[PDB]
């Protein structure tokens, strides 16, 4: 049964628990890795038919008025198809997505969410919980001399979703690190002569405050962000949540929140979200899924980039 | 197990001796083609007999590939994979035998009379290729394998007893007492019959006789296993070195280890002439390298040129990116590591400084200097990718300049004094300063490298990203159709050649156009003398894609152009270094009026009514100045023809008018 | 290093009875010397 299992791995393991205190281990007999019992919780919401909105609806549903921004983390909650092209090639099917915003704007609230949803998901605040927190390192065994590795906030996240909060705060030595994780999906480490590279597969949702602390409508967008060009080319749906005081819109939101800490339930009556642990399943199911699309529509992308790209020349100037 | 019959081995090893002949080599590999009767055919180990008794020498190298190519060893080639004492025991006996026998038996000499008392030894040393370190598994013990790995920390001249002196502390006789498996005896009563005092012998510490053992460590992989090496084999390996090894592995209370038996430290021929002499060579090899990138004809030829290298002499090519962050960096440096050998990823913040360099240390119980590997160290003769170079410490980066032109790396700390090598070559990719390109500030404002580290770099691409529909579509197609539902091992095979094999020397004509274009790259006044030499490099690295024993002027040729192409010269301004965007004019228009009536004079003032396009070229454009590109012409004709001034009936000539 | 090689190589040409030279490899090996009366030889050039 050597070489069976190998680090990192989520395994289900079959054995012995064999033994003034005796000390325990376990005789590996049987491994594996990570259906009609919840087929039929599945069938339920297919046959309905709502999918979308639905789903989008039921991530958060005590945060008003961010349907765009749900449907974008509905979407990097499913993830993409990782593409391998062959040849040596790889290019990663993960979204990346960023949540600029003003104080106030319940944008951590949604990273908070992610992580209770994602069964691979890791919550993180400030500078990565500081460099050590961040990325990973190898640790010496006091009894073997031997070295180990102990998972930070990414290499934890692996095969999961990483949430970073207070993004606009972090080091050079933590953004720099984005770069290869946003990129590569692995960490590389050249220290105290060991070279090894990390797998950190991960979907890295960034929630951050104005650079210049708010945002004013006087202001550029530009100018409220401490992020260069290749990090912000980086992230997909790349949002940016300007709070403007209006009555008609801050009535609803104060509305939709006065009911949440009032009652146990959402203020919508019409509309009832899918429960968690219905959505996990689902999520899980629509994941195992690989669609390819047609050529039609490849010929549609190319004409539709083309028309998004040849706009950006005048508008940036 | 005992499978060895004594009497059949040494019957099929005096067969294998005897018999076997240096033809039987090139059937197994199927290289049928290269049998050369006019040495082959002779027997193969009878010379390394001839010469290592004669040398004085008591080993033998043995190549275990010659025996599955001959027939009747190879039932005695699984055989040795389990048992190689009994070999080495009929080796001596053989080697006795051959002295014996083809010397004083054939009354040619007598030249072997101290032959008969000395032992001798043969290695194994060719296994085929094993499964690596990794691999192993417990029912491999005892069995030969083969490795390969990287020295990192050697054990001084440990002397092992072989034989003990005793010596009686009461009368001062003197024993000889030797080892038998390992185990000293140590006698409880003198021998002599007079002397008979019980537990009277004393062993003397420095009269005894030791052989040499020196303990060597591996690593094949960041795994490592410990080595024992015994003899003979001694100042061989030192740390830092790279290691071929045959040997047994063993276990002893669980302490795996290999007894190394040796040590080593260093058809489709025709498929690649095929490729060699076709015509689209090098764009077939350029677009081969990143199937999954579009275009960018200077970015794969160049980091082609880096694979295929120089020439080292009694050589590796530097390159770095810089462009917007959204364009086919990445992936080509993820390729390169995964196409080349023992390749290194690293990032700027990443690595540090004892990162690239190796962590020199010293014994903390034989007081000898170790090392414990490095980015730098580890592709020693391979490619090092660099992501985020800009981004690299400033410390960190100023290690770098002893590595890229030394290829050394000096460490002096407290009670350490000592360099290292570092050869390898360097693929950087950098983002421009801010956020992306800006052509107004000229080229060295937008990168963050110091003159002295920008000057060692042989190329340096400035990849820019324009909104131009006509190579934004292509390049849309080639995405878009690789999502849904040569090779590389051709490649590898051609590139693992070319390094093998070709050595192109620099010809006479192809020196003055080295001296020419830096003269003339100089005379623009950044022309340091380190681009010379990358020019050189280049010029070689060409010839070994061309696969021909000489560099020439289309190699230097082309590698001046990609130079050129690489730091985009001509679309920089030489007196602001300003990009210019827009890379017919009325100079143009002139050139094109003036050319157009010189062709119309010498139509009409020779004396012939029609004249050949190689006869005007070699009446005009060859006669004098420069040769120019003969297309200018053919556009004047054609205008001219157009305009019905000038007749062309053919390809072949042209004809005064109508 | 390089005087010493047309040292070494002398030794043989003016001592052709005790030291022999054959190559391996392209390399050069050095049978061994039987030193006898080494002083005489120096003596008669
Ligand atoms: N639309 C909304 N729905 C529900 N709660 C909200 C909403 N807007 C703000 N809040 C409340 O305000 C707080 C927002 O703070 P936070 O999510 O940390 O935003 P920021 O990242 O800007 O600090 C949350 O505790 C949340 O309860
Ligand atoms: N010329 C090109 N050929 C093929 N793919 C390209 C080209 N230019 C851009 N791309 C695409 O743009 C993406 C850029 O990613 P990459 O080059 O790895 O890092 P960066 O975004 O920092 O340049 C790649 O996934 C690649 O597929
Ligand atoms: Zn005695």
């Amino acid at each position: 049964l050597v070489r069976s299992l190998s680090p990192g791995d989520i395994v289900d393991v079959t054995g012995i628990f064999l033994p003034l205190l005796t000390e325990t281990y376990l005789e590996a007999q049987f491994v594996r890795q990570h259906t009609s019992d919840v087929e039929e919780r599945v069938m339920e919401l297919i046959t309905s038919g709502d999918v979308y909105n639905r789903l989008a609806k039921s991530i958060a549903p005590e945060i008003y008025g961010n349907l765009d921004v749900k449907k974008a983390l509905l979407l990097l909650l499913v993830g993409g198809v990782d593409k391998r092209v062959g040849d040596g090639m790889k290019i990663r099917g993960d979204i990346n997505v960023c949540l600029m915003g003003d104080p106030g704007v319940a944008k951590s609230q949604l990273l908070k969410a992610i992580c209770k949803i994602s069964p691979r998901g890791v919550y993180t605040t400030g500078k990565g919980s500081s460099g050590v927190g961040l990325t990973a390192a190898v640790m010496k065994d006091p009894v073997t001399d031997e070295m180990i590795l102990e998972g930070g906030a990414l290499v934890l996240a692996d095969n999961g979703i990483c949430c970073i909060d207070e993004f606009d705060k972090m080091d050079e030595s933590d953004r720099t690190a984005i770069h290869e994780v946003m990129e590569q999906q692995t960490i590389s480490i050249s220290k105290a002569g060991i070279n090894t590279t990390l797998n950190a597969r991960t979907s890295i949702l960034a929630a951050a405050n104005p650079l210049y602390g708010r945002y004013n409508p006087r202001l550029s967008p530009l100018d409220n962000i401490n992020l260069p060009a290749a990090l912000l080319s980086r992230f997909d749906i790349l949002f940016l949540m300007l709070d403007i005081p209006s009555r008609d819109d801050d009535e609803k939101l104060a509305e939709h929140v006065t009911y949440v800490h009032m009652h146990n339930k959402q203020p919508d009556l019409d509309f009832t979200p899918v429960e968690p642990s219905k959505m996990r399943e689902y999520i899980a199911y629509a994941k195992t899924k690989r669609p390819v699309m047609s050529e039609a529509v490849n010929d549609y992308v190319v004409q539709a980039y083309i028309r998004l790209r040849q706009d950006s020349k005048r508008e940036m100037d | 197990g005992t499978n060895v019959s004594i009497q059949e081995c040494t019957t099929n090893f005096r067969n294998f001796l005897m018999s076997f002949k240096y033809k039987f080599r090139k059937i197994l590999d199927e290289r049928e083609e290269f049998i050369n009767n006019t040495t082959d055919e002779e027997l193969y180990y009878i010379k390394q007999l001839n010469e290592m008794r004669e040398l004085g020498t008591s080993n033998l190298n043995l190549d275990a590939r010659n025996l599955l190519a001959y027939k009747q060893t190879e039932d005695l080639y699984h055989q040795l994979l389990n048992y190689p004492q009994e070999v080495i025991s009929i080796m001596d006996q053989t080697i006795k035998d051959c002295m014996v026998s083809l010397i004083v038996d054939n009354n040619l000499d007598y030249d072997l009379d101290e032959i008969e008392t000395k032992f001798y030894k043969v290695r194994p040393y060719n296994v085929g290729s094993c499964k690596g370190m990794r691999e192993l598994n417990p029912n491999d013990i005892d069995k030969l394998i083969n490795l390969k790995g990287l020295v990192l920390r050697s054990t001084p001249v440990i002397p092992d007893m072989k034989v003990a002196f005793f010596k009686c502390n009461v009368c001062d006789h003197t024993m000889a007492v030797e080892i038998d498996r390992g185990v000293i005896q140590e006698p409880a009563r003198c021998e002599r019959i007079d002397c008979n005092e019980p537990n009277s012998m004393s062993l003397i510490h420095n009269r005894c006789s030791f052989a040499d053992k020196q303990v060597i460590k591996l690593q094949e992989t960041p795994h490592s296993i410990s080595l024992c090496v015994y003899d003979e084999l001694v100042d061989s390996c030192r740390a830092g070195d790279r290691i071929e090894v045959t040997g047994t592995f063993r276990s002893i209370p669980y302490k795996t280890y290999v007894d190394v038996v040796h040590v080593k430290k260093v058809q489709d021929l025709a498929k690649i002439r095929e490729v060699a002499a076709r015509e689209d060579l090098y764009s077939l090899l350029a677009r081969s390298i990143a199937p999954s990138i579009y275009e960018l004809e200077d970015v794969k030829k160049g980091i082609l040129l880096q694979l295929f290298g120089g020439t080292n002499k009694t050589g590796d090519i530097n390159i770095l990116l810089c462009g917007d962050p959204s364009t086919s960096k990445s992936q080509i440096l993820q390729y390169v590591h995964k196409i080349t050998p023992r390749g290194v990823y690293t990032s700027g913040k990443g690595s540090s400084a004892v990162g690239l360099t190796a962590y020199i240390t010293r014994d903390v119980d034989t007081k000898q200097l170790v090392l414990e590997s490095g980015a730098l160290v580890l592709s020693d003769g391979g490619v090092c990718c660099i992501d985020e170079f800009d981004k690299m410490s400033d410390s960190t980066r100023s290690v770098l300049h002893e590595v890229m032109e030394q290829q050394t790396i000096s460490i002096a700390k407290a009670g350490i004094i000592t360099t290292l090598n570092a050869r390898s070559s360097i693929l950087a990719s950098a983002n421009p300063i801010g956020s992306r390109y800006n052509p107004n500030l000229p080229v060295t404002e937008n990168i963050d490298l110091p003159p002295p580290l920008l000057s060692r770099f042989d190329l340096v691409y400035l990849v820019l990203d324009k909104v131009d529909e006509k190579n934004d579509r292509e390049l849309a197609k080639h995405l878009t159709n690789l999502y849904l539902e040569l090779p590389v091992e051709f490649l590898t095979m051609y590139i693992s050649y070319a390094k093998e094999h070709i050595h192109p020397i620099i010809t006479e004509a192809a020196k003055t156009e080295l001296v020419r274009a830096y003269v003339g790259m100089r005379k623009m006044g950044t022309a340091t003398t380190r681009q010379l030499e990358s020019m050189i490099r280049l010029a070689e690295a060409h010839a070994k894609m061309k696969l021909k024993n000489v560099v020439e002027l289309e190699d230097v040729q082309e590698a001046v152009r990609l130079i050129r192409s690489a730091i985009k010269d001509y679309a920089t301004d030489p007196k602001t270094g300003k990009i210019d965007m827009n890379l017919k004019s009325v100079i143009q228009r002139k050139l094109q009026e003036d050319l157009s009536r010189e062709i119309m004079n010498v139509l009409k003032d020779q004396a012939s009514d029609s004249m050949s396009f190689n006869e005007l070229i070699k009446q005009i454009n060859e006669h004098s100045q420069d040769r120019v590109e003969s297309s200018d012409i053919q556009e004047a004709l054609s205008r001219l023809q157009q305009e019905d001034k000038v007749i062309v009936l053919g390809e072949g000539v042209r004809r005064s008018v109508r | 290093t390089k005087e010493a090689s047309e040292i070494l190589a002398g030794l043989q040409g003016i001592l052709p009875m005790d030291i022999s030279v054959h190559q391996v490899d392209g390399g050069l090996k050095v049978y061994r010397w039987n030193s006898l009366d080494k002083n005489r030889f120096s003596k008669l050039l």
